[PDB]
């Protein structure tokens, strides 16, 4: 049922085309991927060619890395605080790319007290809100992937003037 | 820091505590014709008598020369206003607890439509 | 008038939970004196062995535990003077006027704590003999002629030998210091687990606060469609029809319990 | 009381259901495969269920899925899956207007109501902002939409035109109900208020601020539901506890608390049934049946998965629990009431089911709130009792903590 | 103004009743033992006192005391004295001499604005009616005779002269008393006698009080049978009614197969339910429903009824097979001789009373409870072999 097809969109004049064809199979779109956080839950979709998408329609767990350090692993998603396309989005914890989200931050934390053995100290150093963080429990991360096609929620910590911007809005 | 030491500055705490609190009472009783129930009236009246009775048992305890240290006085007086306020006080609410809530609960109404 | 007669009864019965309320709370910060007082020394020499262990420090703080004491023991003995004229418990206005401008001592306090206990005594006996009347009146047990309540206080009192070993058990376990240096030196003659010198009313501490917990409880742009459009639209047009019945209640009582939604001498 | 669980998932909560699929192939052989029995045939969505309701005339039973989002409508007289249709988005709420599955409306999440024929979709329109929840008033054909603005949108079926809205005192509609005798339409609002709003004229009859004494934390209304008496109400808070009202008097009846914490998803007076004081609340994790006047607990129905929606058959046993599952568990409490008659041979076989049997009965507490209420020193006691991270304990002993505190 | 309160008051006590006489207007105002009750909207202020619309009016007739030597004397003469109904009938039917000394109250009528029947106000009522005489409204702040006209003034008066004048209103008392000012009487039980029917049978089982008797003939002008049903307040001796409520129970399940035949499985199942309720008044156990023992469980079923009860129940025979030992099975459950482990949901006890005490058929239990046959049966064998597995255990 879903169509791209522009046929039956005004023309620039702002003329009403008629409909010109039937639907075609090469132009068609599918029904969106609501991610939402919990138990893991995807199934595959057969696209065109013997492709595969898979539809990320249930996840807790992602691949999260942090750029600065260079750094990646894995960690649960807390849930959605901040989404800047729609917010009800935020309401319903529905998981996007672009999505900012709250990602557990015990690996990240081990980790760092494995490689500075600090809980050697100026490149230990690191900016002062994701310490707080690290204090709170919660990192802010931004969803790099795209859940409804790949059926993976990699992304990265915001750090710096992304993580300013970001709870400037918050 | 001897254990009396320790004992006299947790008395001398308390027993400080105990004065802010007994002040915020005097004001509130003194800003306080509304007619005041007998029977409830009395069971404050009971009660501050026992706290009166513990404290003067405390006096004993804080006496060094300790004359009467079984503190008989006081600790009669004690008992004689708990009595009163378990045995006699006590059955009497219940008996009489149903109107006295019904007559409270009256009041909080209209304050609300004042209100 | 009649409403204006119970809503200020209903007010005054307030101020004494709320009154009372305030006295629990006084009873609950000096139960850590108390418990305290129940471990301090019993005898001269254990106070002098007590006080040998700091004995300027414990020299300061004596004089201020008197100091705090007697300044306390004078307030309360203030306000119960006043709380008893003010309900007119004591009926001598002029005798409380004079003891609350007189400054006290320690004996003079003493002897005032005596006085207004004797007052209160003959108060109980005509409060509670009064209640019980109109108790059981009520009840219809005057139709049916359980003991009144000032009898039944006063036998209670004749039987102190058991209200004496009542307190007498030492069910916190306190152990007064040098509890056992007395023991040993035959300075404890009562004693020569009940305790006669520790003192324990936690039962009934612990039922005023399990009364005062419950009470509380107990009072607990047009695009995309965002601006509407009213014009008729067909395919919708008629897709139900309505019922001509109506609900199921009449249109009057639908009216009368909507306007109450969520709130001779006759008399 | 016995509970018996006639369809849904066998497997643990740990080990999720795609793999019991895997499983199933290697476990054809065990004789479990061969007796057990399923009333309905394919009474699953491919990943998971969202809202299922009953037809009036108890012949007819209709769901939404998670992806493709769909529409199954099952018949009860054959025992399967009478026809399955698409959609563009997935279903907030739906009601079925005529009095078999001919006829629905569905709020889907992406602003649109879809009404559906027969045949197929009839047409769509778009409420100018989002939608939460659906209610009809058939007395006056008027379609009532809650939004996320502060104007509760109504629609006209009958003459086919979106009337004038009610404005709303607080922005935010998380669910709409209308007592049938009465009319009331309460709406349920963000902020702890519910709004009931005559429908003949447009007026307030009134606003009721709900109150929690034992938590200072703002909650939300997220369930309003009317007795078919027509004078007791209910509410549902976002700190989970439930609330019944007698509409004449503002204070609250009975609170009782399910005790994990979790929002209020649906709320069903089961007076038809029997034994009329009856009301079913309904939590992402357990439901429990308890007695509306005592508030004692009856009976609690307790998946292994998250429940979305529940449904109660009119006057039987049958229970439909829409779940975040594959398959959509069915649950036959028999002491309520009898089979219903489309399962004549339930009754026969209740011995092979599985009648799953404290939890219902205490309340749930965190580590974190134990800390917060100080009752550390409790720990190990025998008041407090362990189950995965935080520990049961009595609702009166914690209404009797959380008010110290 | 007392005319206008009166005509209010036999508005709403007239329009309960089916055809009212006159006669008990005589009853209400003379008879010493009658008081009236009435209930009344929450008055305004604003309204100046004006008299509010009664919404419930109870009248009640104070009964009981009656001398034990009269009660015996009387009773072996067989002739019934005017008044103090309860009180006969209990004494006549038990046979108990103690409980016509008891005092009481029966509740002669309770009436409701039709408008607002069912709205919940008829609860109330009773409801503070019950408190009242138990003694909770205790007057709070620290008389109501009139003088009767003296033998002088009668003998001063010429029939020429004579001044026939209403009463002085100050000497009158006033027209309603809020329940604080005048006493209660000492009272043991409330009673109440009506013809039995759904509605009303639910609304006193909801007000506490436990049935005692059933008049076996149906009252021939409306074909209900008059119950007798009784409730003791708090703080008063309570034996004697559960004595009642385990003999009448027996009593009912019995009758049910002569007269009551006619009554519904589910109402006939109702009335077991509420005098079942009189026995967990009772809080002690001096009084106890006794388990069946081994001894008593042979003379009643022989070992071949047994073998034959436990073949059904494997389903190796007929329904008919075992329609003989239905009955005696429905008298031992109802008498809670089982015990609690036989237990059964509402529709099977309703189906187990019919087929073993009404005496219905299978069929008939079908469509009175609009379930099909194949599913009554079904349920039935459940019932069976719940029993067949505790004759088990117990052997």
């Amino acid at each position: 049922g879903i169509s791209r097809d522009s046929r039956h969109k005004r023309s620039a004049t702002g003329a009403k085309r008629a409909q010109f064809r039937k639907k075609r199979k090469f132009e068609l779109g599918r029904q969106p991927a609501n991610t939402k956080i919990g138990a893991k839950r995807i199934h595959s979709v057969r696209t065109r060619g013997g492709n595969k998408k898979y539809r990320a329609l249930r996840i807790e767990t992602g691949n999260f890395s942090w750029a600065s350090e260079g750094i990646s692993k894995k960690t649960r998603i807390a849930g959605v605080v901040y989404h800047p396309s729609n917010n009800e989005l935020v309401r319903t914890n529905t998981l996007t790319k672009a999505a900012i989200v709250q990602i557990d931050a015990t690996p990240f934390r081990q980790w760092f007290e494995a490689h500075y053995g600090q809980t050697r100290a100026a490149s230990a150093k690191i900016e002062s809100s994701v310490e707080s963080q690290f204090s709170a429990g919660r990192l802010y991360a931004c969803i790099s992937s795209r859940p409804g096609q790949s059926g993976r929620c990699d992304g990265y910590i915001l750090e710096g003037e992304e993580l300013a911007f970001y709870l400037r809005r918050l | 820091m001897s254990e009396l030491n320790a004992l006299l500055k947790d008395i001398n705490g308390s027993l400080t505590a105990t004065s802010e609190s007994l002040e915020r009472l005097s004001g509130i009783y003194s800003n306080s014709p509304a007619e005041k129930v007998s029977l409830l009236s009395l069971k404050n009246g009971s009660m501050l008598g026992y706290i009166n009775s513990l404290l003067m048992l405390i006096g004993n305890r804080l006496d060094d020369e300790c004359k009467d240290p079984s503190a008989m006085d006081a600790r009669e007086r004690s008992i004689q206003h708990r009595v009163v306020l378990e045995r006699g006080v006590k059955p009497l609410e219940k008996k009489l607890a149903y109107q006295l809530d019904k007559l409270t609960r009256a009041y909080v109404k209209m304050e609300k439509e004042y209100k | 008038q009649s409403v204006q007669r119970d809503a200020s009864k209903g007010y005054s019965i307030l101020q004494q939970t709320k009154l009372f309320d305030n006295i629990i709370d006084l009873r609950i910060k000096l139960q850590k004196a108390v418990i305290a007082a129940n471990k301090l020394p019993l005898t001269t020499e254990s106070w002098e062995e007590a006080k040998m262990d700091d004995s300027e420090e414990t020299k300061r703080l004596l004089k201020e535990n008197e100091k705090l004491f007697n300044n306390l023991f004078n307030r309360l003995i203030n306000f119960r003077i006043k709380f008893q004229l003010g309900d007119h418990i004591t009926q001598n206005e002029e005798v409380a006027k004079h003891k609350l401008s007189k400054k006290r001592s320690l004996k003079e306090l003493y002897q005032e704590t005596n006085s207004l206990d004797s007052e209160l005594k003959e108060y109980r006996t005509a409060v509670l003999n009064k209640w019980s009347t109109k108790v059981s009146s009520a009840s219809g047990n005057a139709a049916l002629s359980n003991l009144p309540a000032d009898v039944q206080v006063e036998n209670q009192l004749s039987d102190m030998s058991r209200l004496m070993k009542r307190t007498k058990l030492n069910r916190r376990n306190i152990t007064p210091l040098y509890f056992q240096k007395d023991c040993a030196n035959g300075r404890l003659p009562e004693l020569i687990t009940e305790n006669p010198y520790v003192f324990d009313d936690e039962d009934f501490y612990r039922v005023l606060l399990n009364d005062l917990i419950d009470k509380k409880i107990s009072n607990a742009k047009a695009s995309k469609g965002r601006k509407l459009n009213y014009s008729v639209q067909d395919p919708i047009a008629n897709y139900e029809a309505p019922i001509t019945s109506g609900y199921k209640w009449s249109d009057d009582q639908i009216d009368e319990f909507f306007a109450g939604l969520l709130g001779i001498q006759i008399f | 009381v016995s509970v018996y669980q006639v369809s849904g998932t066998n497997v643990s909560r740990s080990l999720p259901d795609w793999i019991a699929k895997k499983r199933k192939r290697q476990l054809k052989n065990d004789l479990e495969y061969q007796n057990r029995v399923e009333l309905i045939q394919d009474f699953e969505f491919s990943e998971a269920s969202n809202k299922i309701k009953v037809s009036r005339d108890g012949q007819y039973c209709m769901a939404t899925g998670t992806y493709k989002p769909q529409i199954h409508v099952y018949d009860f007289a054959n025992l399967s899956l009478k026809f399955d249709r698409h959609t563009d988005a997935e279903n907030v709420d739906f009601t079925i207007l005529s009095d078999d599955w001919t006829k629905s409306v569905h709020l889907q999440n992406d602003r649109s109501i879809q009404f559906q024929n027969k045949g197929g979709l009839h047409y769509t329109t778009r409420i100018p902002k989002f939608g939460r929840s659906l209610v009809y008033n058939k007395v006056n054909c008027d379609l009532y939409v809650g939004a996320s603005g502060n104007e509760l949108y109504r629609l006209n079926l009958e003459k086919g035109r979106f009337l004038n809205p009610f404005k709303l005192d607080t922005e935010g509609v998380n669910h709409v109900s209308i007592n049938e005798v009465n009319g009331l339409l309460a709406a349920g609002t963000e902020t702890n208020v519910v709004e009931f709003w005559d429908p003949r004229s447009r007026s307030r009859v009134s606003k009721l601020y709900l109150e929690n004494n034992i938590d200072n934390r703002p909650f939300q209304v997220t369930t309003t539901s009317f007795r078919n008496d027509g004078l007791t109400f209910a509410c549902g808070t976002s700190n989970g506890y439930s609330y019944i009202y007698d509409l004449r008097t503002s204070e609250p009846s009975i609170i009782k608390d399910q005790g994990y914490g979790f929002d209020i998803k649906k709320i069903i007076w089961l007076d038809n049934v029997g034994t009329e004081n009856k009301i079913v609340t309904c939590d992402k994790r357990i439901a429990k049946i308890w007695d509306r006047l005592d508030g004692k607990a009856y009976a609690s129905m307790e998946p292994s998965v998250d429940i979305n929606d529940i449904e109660h058959v009119p006057g039987t046993g049958m229970f439909f629990t829409a779940n975040e599952s594959i398959p959509m568990h069915t649950y036959y409490i028999p002491s309520l009431g009898p089979s219903p008659r489309w399962c004549s041979f339930l009754d026969s076989i209740t011995e092979e089911l599985e009648e799953k049997p404290v939890y219902s009965n205490y309340r749930f507490i965190t580590r974190d709130d134990v800390k917060k209420l100080n009752l550390t020193h409790l720990v190990g006691s025998r008041v407090l009792r362990a189950y995965m991270h935080g520990f049961f304990i009595n609702t009166e002993l914690y209404d009797k903590v959380s008010l110290i505190a | 103004v007392s005319e206008n309160f009166l005509e209010k008051m036999m508005a709403l006590y007239v329009s309960s009743h089916y055809k009212n006489s006159p006669n008990d207007l005589q009853l209400m105002s003379d008879a010493p033992a009658h008081k009236l009750f009435v209930l009344l909207p929450p008055i305004d202020p604003k309204d100046g006192g004006r008299i509010p619309d009664p919404l419930c009016v109870i009248q009640i007739a104070l009964e009981g005391e009656i001398s034990k030597e009269s009660v015996r004397n009387s009773l072996s003469r067989g002739q019934r004295a005017g008044g103090d109904l309860i009180p006969w009938l209990i004494s006549q039917q038990f046979q108990d001499e103690e409980f016509a000394s008891l005092s009481g109250a029966r509740i002669v009528r309770i009436a409701t604005n039709p408008e607002y029947a069912s709205m919940g106000y008829g609860s109330r009522a009773i409801e503070l009616l019950r408190d009242y005489f138990e003694g909770k409204f205790t007057d709070m702040s620290e008389d109501y005779s009139i003088k009767r006209v003296s033998d002088k003034e009668l003998a001063k008066t010429n029939l020429l002269k004579d001044d026939v004048k209403l009463r002085d209103a100050k000497t009158l008392p006033p027209l309603l008393l809020k329940l604080s000012e005048q006493p209660p009487h000492y009272l043991h039980y409330l009673g109440v006698s009506y013809g039995l029917t759904q509605s009303l049978h639910k609304f006193w089982k909801n007000n506490s009080f436990v049935p005692v008797y059933l008049r076996q003939t149906a009252n021939d002008l409306t074909g209900e049978h008059t119950c007798v049903m009784l409730n003791v307040l708090e703080g008063r001796e309570s034996n004697w009614l559960v004595e009642f409520a385990k003999d009448f129970r027996k009593r009912f399940l019995s009758l049910l197969s002569y007269d009551f035949h006619k009554f519904t499985a589910v109402q006939a199942l109702s009335v077991i339910e509420s005098s079942k309720k009189a026995q967990d008044l009772s809080d002690d156990e001096k009084h106890d429903n006794k388990e069946l023992t081994r001894t008593h469980l042979d003379d009643i079923f022989s070992p071949f009824d047994l073998k034959r009860l436990d073949s059904y129940s494997n389903n190796l025979l007929d329904y008919h097979v075992i329609g003989d030992m239905i009955p005696m099975l429905a008298l031992l459950y109802f008498g809670d001789k089982m015990g609690d482990s036989v237990k059964l949901s509402s529709v099977q006890s309703a189906i187990l009373l019919a087929i073993g005490l009404q005496r219905k058929n299978i069929d008939t239990i079908a469509k009175e409870l609009n379930l099909p046959s194949n599913q009554t049966i079904a349920m039935f064998a459940k019932i069976m072999r719940k029993m067949s597995q505790y004759f088990r255990q117990l052997l």
